[PDB]
């Protein structure tokens, strides 16, 4: 939630997608790596699980 | 003929815009044909020739010509004495078959200027102005009330043109519609089964369907025939609602009586002996 | 620009008659009327006034094509009354109901309504 | 509308709508496309009804009074460009007023529309009979000694005139010099295309179709306010094509236009979209699955089946009929083989290849077969020697 | 004029028409000629060529004129019949619950061409005159052709219902002396069928009278349809709660049954099927279960449809679409496949990274649990987009290959032809057959017949 | 002029000889709506034989998930060969491994 | 490019109600109420205004309103 | 000077990247136009991946 | 063997429920452009004289 | 007779009416844009 | 036939012979004859390379060479 609060604040406060990546909450994944990950469709499924 | 019924009228409600009424004891074909006249056959005045002197605006010329034709025009006092263009002896135009409008605007101001219906002036006497802002004391008057923003202009643009409005009727172009809309409804409880409802409980009841107030929904009667048609004619504003109805019926009378004269013309010229 | 001028939908041409009558070759006391430049508005109503009459054996109309302004009205009457007179009466009666409707509407407006003008 | 500043752009060919609207039912992905900023179609009131059959099989009955009130009207611009080439040793092209006394050309089209500099000015109406630019090509300088002068001797014509957009108005004319340093012009022509029988339209679900006829407001079928449909699409377009999404969109749209807030349509959620929409539409006051009691325009009687009506964003496409028509009686002949032209753009004639030949064979209409493949494209008479078959 | 289009795949692609000049710029042509030219008015343009003498005009009028092109010599059946809305509108009109009052009957009589001139007596005299739909259809039938059956409609109880009292059941269509006695007309009665009303008409009345029959059926049935109406909305796409429960329960049972077969397979004791590896035995078995699952709920949804489902009315006339579509919109879409097998393992042993390695379950390998109406879940959508390609690609290939196979074939046989002593010979005058087709009959004049003596 | 030339015609390299497969690589940017352009810039092309090939580089491999558009490919002769990049997908510019 | 005079589906004039609408939204976040006060009952007249995009405003901003 | 390299529109080396939305509108350029295509001899040309 | 022909025309097709099975509506402009050679006989001469 | 030729941005006539090269006095631009005709046309509001 | 620098009008010497490109015909205004074997500068006509790959032009049976700089190709 704090990251989302920064994105809403981004409307005037300095912030970027790059900051969001530097937090290490999001990553880039290519098709070769994508073969070995265990990727889940929605937070819903990953929690309800 | 003895089998012609006297129908009957009742006006439920009247406003500056709407006219809402019931016709009873008549035929559907009459109701439907009369609804069609309200659209197509009732004549009115709208811009028909646009001559563009100068146009520096960000809208192309034919676009200005389009918006401009479509704007509404009062006609009630004058739509009758005016004659049709093609019928008129004059070459091109004249005071007797058309009325002239002039528009001249330029943006000399730093703030964006709007071009509106009031800025359009009738060279013809103010018997036939644009719809909005004249004799006013109108509670419909809100903010700008320009009736139509013909275009917007930034500092430097200018617009000069001439227009000739003419009498014509809706069959020929939609700019000549004398109606905002035309409601038409008959047999609200679906007694006559002209439609067949699958699971009739799933349908709502109109303001005319209140009769049994109950939820019994549609009692059948096969010995019936369509009667008592409900109307709500709504004015575009360019011609007041009752005048639309009275002019429609007269025009229909004129069209019918004329067909009778040609049918008479068949018995007078080329004597009706063919059949 | 292969589109027709819009006035032609309703304006009569100088080389065409408003109405034409032709006899049927099959059955007696039938007749065929051709009405030029006139659509369902006139046609549908004249069909109904003819159906209202008790001596008409058959009445109908057809607009042959959407793109061609013209309708035909075929009528068949009993072996005593002529189809032309039935057509004459059908309009005249229709003129009478509409005049009475216009009269009744106008008087109905004459009710103490205060937005008549 | 394809970019904002189009007006100062001499794009060689363009189409813009008068009134674009953003769609009532939109995907969230569309915010990031800016498809709100520059949309491509109009929210039509559609009825999926059978009616008079002018909408059978991939056509539509479209409302004529709506096209009068400017429905889907568009403007068309073609920019023609012409160059004044110096072209080497002893020739020259010149922008000027061509006269039949002074140049080798004399093509039948009228030169009078031109200005005295050879190039028209904005606002004058043009057509396929008009010349837009008077270019001439001085060529022989005088390389035909002794009085082969007479007239029109100095220069050939090759000025450019309208084939295609065989009517319209000149939008803009621009004179400049390009990268060679030659005098260069672009002149732009504006035309306005009213949606007519033969224009191809498509809704958003991959159902394209041609406008089969148009009826005026009087004739459409109607209901309540008499909100007559701007289109009637055939019911048969749905079942074998199962474009159910198309059917939900009217329904989502009906709630969105009425409630007054642009509707969601993003593909994957738990918004129970069929039920939840049906319940909302009914609370407002309609049959919960959208059907309305319609009446026919011809006789006013009710139509016994209730008809599914409501809005759908539709597209008018770049395929419009007046550009696509074509025909030829006798025309230009290419002296490679001297049979009719293939460049339709230059009054071509359609092909009659081996398979069409094969059917005439299969009918057994030999006389018509020799006619299409001979007398009506390419007849010739040659004399041959009876001793030996050489045409020498 | 001779009208054509490309690709011209057979002799009926180019036929003679008479022109009639109209406003606006498209060739406007009869709706019924849509299936011989394989045309759609979704932007397909067609081509016209004009004859330039009386001699070619004579030759066209007699050989290649359209009305003569009705029954194709390829398979002695109609090349063209009553299609789309009219075909749906005919079914709906012929149901014997349809009644017409004096006013509408006269208008339909009015749209008919070759009408006798005499107005038929209404099948119901009192309390008020009414004509049944069959009755007005019966004016449209030319002269007096005859055919039983020629329906094979869904109706009744195939194989044993007609043998159960002949309680007329009204389904089966019977026409006698040019009057429709009973039954409902559909694509099997009116379509390109071997025994359709249209085929018999060509034979009995002659091609000109048959053309008037096509025009008549369409202007008149069509005109009715206008007052009656037709449509399809979300109301023709939903079923009740109970059916919806039954569908989910049928699927929940079948999925548990697949997990059950997977449990048996991992135990190593399944016992394979003949001529197959054990995976094939397994794959053949799960495929049988999922197909049976689709068909069970498919048969449940067709039952659950009400009488008034317009969607069922289009399917039954045979106008457009079919039973499987109802299955997919109302019920459950089912196993997708590509190259005749379930969705391949693209990644290491998996279809998508959203699943576990080696997961033979239905959903994980390409079964769509949903209907088009509820919407597809994200994986199902992509496995559905995969099922979408195989058909688009197949289309682009088949067009190239068949164009080539046809040209080569015509190019061989072109010079063969029946000579005036009726032996069939090619160009160098060699004999192909002593009699054409071994009997010397025409292909457009033959019919299917039963041989009594094989009793 | 060399860069000017190759980029304009759409050819590629030596012109005298090299132009057999890598032909059609530059194109005039289609501008019919706003979408055609965004879609055009975000297009990608697989090279292929031409005029009759039938195989597996035309169907929708599973690994395109999240990468290339499910459904969005020319309805014509080159079905499945010229593809369009999904909405979020991205491309590496690459750098020294050192 | 500016709201059309008269709604396509029926005819009720609608350009006049545009300037009024931007004022109401500035005052209240009630799109329902805004459309209601303007009198746009039936939804064809409503889609007209609700779905319009006023491109003209960005378009006017170029200086060269001179060519 | 060795030659002329075609710039691609609105990239870091094409002057449009630095200007703001009002400035870009002042240069008669669309603010929403995406760039990333070369301009050659009057024609806008895009390279296909 | 695959020649370009004269007297040829091409437009879009749209449906028309009123035509007979073998009629075709032809745009008026295409009908004006393409011609047929009638030969004058002492019967149609008055009709052709009008044309 | 003059051939006007308004120029870009300067918003003034280019005064060129002869064979001399096109270039607007004072203003540094060299694109022209031939001015509207005084000749009347007409437009129907249909 | 060497006296045809565009003259062959049977009844009267020529004054003008207009080219009606669209009909493929040569017309003589003050009467009405048609004299034509029509060509519209063979240079537009061979130009039937179009929808097929035109970037490479397989139809180019005629290179430009640019002779007006030189003389001898
Ligand atoms: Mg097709
Ligand atoms: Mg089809
Ligand atoms: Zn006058
Ligand atoms: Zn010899
Ligand atoms: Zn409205
Ligand atoms: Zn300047
Ligand atoms: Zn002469």
């Amino acid at each position: 939630k704090r990251h989302i609060d920064q994105l809403k604040e981004r409307e005037y406060n300095n912030y970027s997608w790059q900051d969001l990546v530097a937090s290490g909450v999001v990553e880039y994944i290519d098709t070769l790596e994508e073969e070995t990950v265990m990727l889940a469709m929605t937070p819903d499924d990953l929690q309800e699980k | 003929m003895p089998y012609a019924n006297q129908p009957t009228v009742r006006i439920t409600e009247l406003t500056d815009e709407n006219v809402k009424f019931i016709i009873e004891n008549t035929d559907l074909a009459v109701a439907n044909s009369i609804r069609r006249v309200f659209i197509a056959e009732v004549p009115i005045i709208a811009i028909d020739w646009v001559q563009i002197d100068a146009n520096s605006s960000v809208l192309h010329d034919e676009f200005i010509a389009h918006r401009l034709g479509l704007i509404p025009l009062i006609s009630d006092d004058i739509v009758d004495k005016l004659q049709y263009s093609r019928d008129c002896t004059c070459e091109e135009f004249c005071p007797e078959c058309s009325v002239e409008f002039t528009l001249d605007v330029r943006c000399n101001e730093d703030q964006t200027r709007h071009v509106t219906s009031r800025d359009l002036i009738s060279n013809s006497p103010r018997v036939i102005p644009v719809t909005s802002r004249n004799r006013d004391n109108d509670p419909n008057d809100y903010v700008e009330q320009d009736d139509i923003l013909i275009v917007k202009l930034r500092k430097g643009q200018e617009l000069r043109l001439r227009a000739y409005a003419k009498k014509g009727f809706g069959k020929e172009h939609a700019k000549w519609n004398p109606t905002a809309g035309v409601a038409f409804e008959y047999d609200p409880d679906n007694a006559l089964r002209h439609t067949v409802y699958p699971k009739p409980e799933e349908w709502p009841k109109s303001e005319y369907s209140e009769l049994d107030e109950d939820e019994s929904q549609a009692p059948y009667d096969p010995n019936g025939k369509p009667e008592r048609f409900y109307y709500n004619v709504e004015s575009c504003g360019s011609l007041r609602p009752e005048t639309i109805v009275l002019s429609a019926l007269s025009g229909l009378k004129k069209k019918l009586s004329d067909l009778q004269t040609q049918l008479s013309h068949e018995i007078q010229s080329d004597v009706l002996t063919i059949n | 620009m292969n589109a027709p001028p819009a006035f032609e939908s309703f304006l009569l041409f100088e080389g065409e008659k408003k109405i034409t009558i032709n006899k049927d070759t099959k059955v007696p006391n039938a007749c065929l009327f051709t009405i030029n430049k006139e659509d369902h508005t006139l046609g549908n109503i004249i069909k109904s006034q003819l159906l209202k009459d008790p001596q008409v054996l058959f009445a109908g109309y057809k607009v042959p094509h959407p793109l061609e302004h013209k309708i035909i009205i075929r009528v068949q009457t009993t072996p005593d009354y002529s189809p032309q007179e039935a057509f004459t009466n059908a309009i005249t009666d229709l003129i009478s109901e509409l005049s009475l409707l216009e009269e009744r509407f106008r008087v109905a407006i004459k009710d103490k309504q205060e937005g008549i003008e | 509308v394809y970019i904002t500043n189009f007006h100062v752009r001499m794009d060689t060919l363009a189409h813009v709508l008068y009134y674009p609207q953003k769609p009532l039912v939109t995907t969230r992905s569309m915010e990031y496309l800016r498809f709100r900023e520059l949309p491509a179609g109009i929210n039509s009131i559609v009825a999926i009804a059978s009616y008079t059959g002018y909408n059978q099989e991939d056509s539509v009955i479209m409302n004529r009074s709506a096209v009068d009130r400017g429905f889907f009207r568009s403007v068309f611009y073609r920019s023609y460009k012409e160059q004044e080439s110096k072209k080497g040793f002893d020739q020259e092209e010149v922008f000027e007023k061509p006269t039949r006394e002074t140049c080798q050309g004399m093509r039948h089209a009228i030169y009078d529309k031109l200005d005295d500099d050879g190039l028209i000015a904005p606002g004058v109406r043009v057509s396929g009979d008009d010349v837009i630019i008077g270019k001439t090509v001085t060529l022989p300088e005088n390389e035909d000694e002794l009085e082969s002068t007479n007239r029109r001797y100095t220069k050939r014509d090759c000025s450019t005139f309208l084939r295609t957009s065989e009517t319209g108005i000149v939008d803009q004319v621009m004179v400049t010099l390009n990268q060679e340093g030659y005098k260069f012009c672009k002149i732009r022509v504006r035309s306005v295309r009213i949606p007519q029988i033969g224009d191809k339209f498509a809704s958003r679900h991959g159902q394209k179709g041609t406008c089969g006829i148009q009826y005026r407001q009087e004739d459409m079928p109607f209901t309540c306010e008499g909100i007559t449909p701007d289109i009637i699409i055939n019911p048969h377009a749905i079942p074998s094509r199962m474009t159910i999404g198309h059917l939900i969109e009217c329904l989502q749209g009906k709630v969105s236009a009425n409630k007054g807030e642009i509707g969601d349509a993003t593909p994957f959620n738990d918004a129970v979209n069929v039920q939840k929409i049906s319940n909302l539409l009914s609370d407002y006051g309609y049959h919960l699955r959208g059907n309305e009691v319609l009446y026919n325009g011809f006789t006013g009687r009710k139509i016994t089946s209730q008809i599914f009506i409501g809005p759908t964003y539709y597209q008018r496409l770049k395929h419009m009929v007046d550009d696509k028509i074509h025909s030829r009686a006798r025309g230009p002949i290419q002296i490679l083989n001297r049979q009719p032209m293939e460049g339709r753009s230059r009054d071509g004639g359609l092909r009659f290849g081996e398979m069409e030949r094969d059917c005439q064979i299969a009918h057994g209409a030999a006389q018509f077969l020799r006619e299409r493949l001979f007398e009506a494209s390419d007849p010739y008479q040659v004399h041959v020697c009876n001793l030996c078959g050489i045409m020498a | 004029v001779i009208f054509n289009r490309q690709p011209t795949l057979h002799k009926m692609s180019m036929m003679g028409h008479r022109v009639r000049i109209l406003p606006w710029s498209t060739f406007r042509l009869n709706l019924s000629v849509t299936t011989p030219y394989n045309a759609d008015f979704d932007g397909d343009e067609m081509n016209l060529h004009l004859p330039q003498s009386l001699e070619t005009r004579a030759e066209i009028q007699e050989l290649a004129m359209v009305p003569r092109m009705i029954v194709t010599p390829q398979s002695n059946r109609p090349v063209m019949g009553i299609v789309q809305d009219t075909l749906t509108a005919v079914r709906k009109f012929t149901k014997r619950d349809v009644f017409l009052e004096r006013g509408e009957v006269m208008n339909l009589l009015m749209f008919l061409s070759t009408w006798d001139g005499k107005v038929p007596q209404p099948a119901i005299l009192k309390p008020r005159p009414l004509w049944t739909g069959k009755q007005i259809f019966s004016l449209i039938i030319p002269g007096h052709i005859n055919c039983i059956r020629t329906h094979s409609t869904h109706p009744d109880d195939e194989d044993s219902g007609p043998y159960k009292h002949i309680s007329p059941g009204d389904t089966k269509v019977v026409v006698e002396n040019g009057e429709l006695i009973m039954g409902i007309l559909c694509k099997k009665s009116l379509g390109t069928s071997a025994g359709s009303l249209v085929h018999i008409s060509y034979l009995e009345m002659g091609h000109d009278i048959t053309r008037l029959f096509y025009s008549n059926i369409q202007t008149v049935i069509n005109n009715w349809l206008l007052i009656e109406g037709h449509t399809i909305g979300i109301g023709d796409s939903i079923a009740d709660s109970k059916t919806y429960q039954d569908i989910q329960n049928t699927i929940k049972k079948a999925k548990q049954d697949v997990i059950e077969v997977i449990e048996k397979a991992h135990n190593n004791e399944l016992e394979p099927t003949p001529g197959n590896t054990l995976r094939q035995t397994f794959e053949n078995q799960v495929n049988r279960i999922l197909n049976d699952a689709r068909d069970k709920t498919g048969s449940s949804a067709q039952k659950s449809l009400s009488e008034y489902n317009n969607f069922k009315s289009m399917v039954v006339s045979g106008a457009k679409g079919s039973k499987i579509n109802i299955s997919q919109v109302i019920a459950v879409v089912g196993q997708q496949n590509v190259e005749g097998k379930r969705i391949p393992f693209g990644f290491k042993h998996r279809t998508l990274p959203h699943f576990i390695k080696d997961d033979y379950g239905p959903e994980s390998r390409g079964f769509v649990e949903n209907s088009y109406l509820a919407g597809l879940t994200p994986t199902e959508f992509f496995f559905h987009a995969m099922g979408g390609r195989e058909g688009l690609i197949d289309t682009a290939v088949k067009t190239a290959e068949t164009g080539y196979i046809q040209r080569r074939l015509i190019k061989s046989m072109e010079s063969v032809m029946v000579k005036y002593d009726a032996t069939v010979r090619n160009s160098i005058n060699q004999v192909v057959q002593l009699r054409y087709g071994e009997d010397g009959l025409a292909g457009e004049s033959v019919e299917f017949q039963n041989l009594a003596t094989l009793k | 002029d060399g860069l000017k030339y190759s980029l304009a015609t759409g050819n590629w390299g030596d012109q005298k000889k090299a132009h057999q497969a890598r032909a059609g690589v530059s194109q005039v940017l289609n501008r019919l709506t706003f979408a055609s352009t965004l879609s055009h810039l975000r297009r990608l092309n697989s090279p292929i034989g031409r005029d009759g090939k039938l195989a597996k580089p035309r169907q929708l491999h599973n690994t395109l998930w999240g990468m290339v558009c499910p459904a969005e490919t020319p309805e014509g002769h080159a079905v499945g060969l010229v593809k369009n990049l999904a909405l979020m997908a991205y491309i590496s510019v690459g750098s020294q491994p050192s | 490019m500016i709201i059309p005079v008269r709604c396509f589906t029926c005819g009720k004039i609608v350009g006049n109600k545009w300037e009024a609408y931007l004022g109401l939204l500035q005052a209240e976040y009630t799109e329902g109420d805004a459309l209601d006060a303007l009198g746009l009952k039936r939804y064809c007249c409503r889609r007209m205004l609700l779905a319009h995009v006023d491109l003209i405003e960005k378009l006017l901003n170029y200086a060269p309103l001179e060519k | 000077f060795i030659g002329k390299i075609p710039i691609m529109l609105r990239s870091t080396y094409c002057l449009l990247n630095g200007l703001t939305d009002r400035d870009l509108c002042e240069l008669n350029e669309c603010p929403l136009d995406p760039g990333g295509y070369f301009i050659i001899n009057g024609s806008e040309k895009v390279l296909i991946a | 063997m695959g020649k370009r022909v004269d007297f040829s025309a091409r437009t879009v097709i749209t449906p028309d429920p009123n035509l007979s099975i073998d009629q075709v509506g032809v745009p008026r402009s295409i009908a004006a452009n393409m011609t047929f050679a009638e030969i004058v006989t002492p019967f149609n001469i008055d009709r052709l004289q009008e044309l | 007779q003059p051939m006007i030729y308004i120029c870009g941005e300067c918003h003034t006539e280019n005064e060129i009416k002869s064979r001399d090269p096109i270039r607007c006095r004072e203003c540094g631009y060299r694109i022209m844009y031939k001015k509207r005709t005084k000749r009347l046309v007409v437009f129907d509001a249909r | 036939l060497d006296a045809l620098p565009r003259v062959t009008c049977p009844n009267h010497p020529d004054a003008i012979l207009v080219e009606d490109y669209r009909a493929g015909d040569m017309i003589c205004p003050e009467c009405g004859l048609v004299v034509g074997d029509r060509v519209i500068d063979v240079g537009s006509e061979w130009r039937t390379f179009s929808n097929d790959k035109a970037t490479k032009d397989p139809s180019r049976v005629g290179d430009s060479q640019n002779p007006l700089l030189s003389d001898g190709d």
